[PDB]
């Protein structure tokens, strides 16, 4: 209480937590967009010059 | 990027005439002047052993 306020024990907890989770969120974000239907154009009709159709 | 809905086609397909022709080329059967339908793999079987000629 000398220094810090009252939720500063709230605040601490909950930045530590915040610390675990964005450092998980950010491996998820890593492994997402590596296996994502965007990276590697899965499920996209890529535009051919003529449009054949199969 | 889901996968597609590809549109589900309408109008005549080939597999009409496939199938006819395909039950046309086996299970025998006449036509307009054809003595008789002689299936493939049996008309198949017959034109190797009176053969094609040779040279």
């Amino acid at each position: 209480a000398q220094i810090f306020p009252r939720n500063a024990n709230l605040l601490s907890r909950l930045s530590i937590f915040a610390l675990v989770l964005l450092v998980v969120e950010g491996i998820l974000i890593l492994g997402v967009y590596f296996r994502s239907n965007y990276f590697r154009q899965v499920n996209v009709a890529i535009e051919q010059p003529v449009a054949f159709s199969h | 990027p889901f996968t597609p809905q590809p549109a589900p086609v309408t109008g005549n397909t080939y597999r009409t005439y496939v199938n006819d022709a395909r039950t046309l080329l086996n299970s025998y059967g006449y036509t307009m002047e054809g003595k008789v339908h002689i299936p493939i793999d049996r008309a198949m079987d017959l034109i190797v052993e009176r053969g094609l000629p040779v040279r």
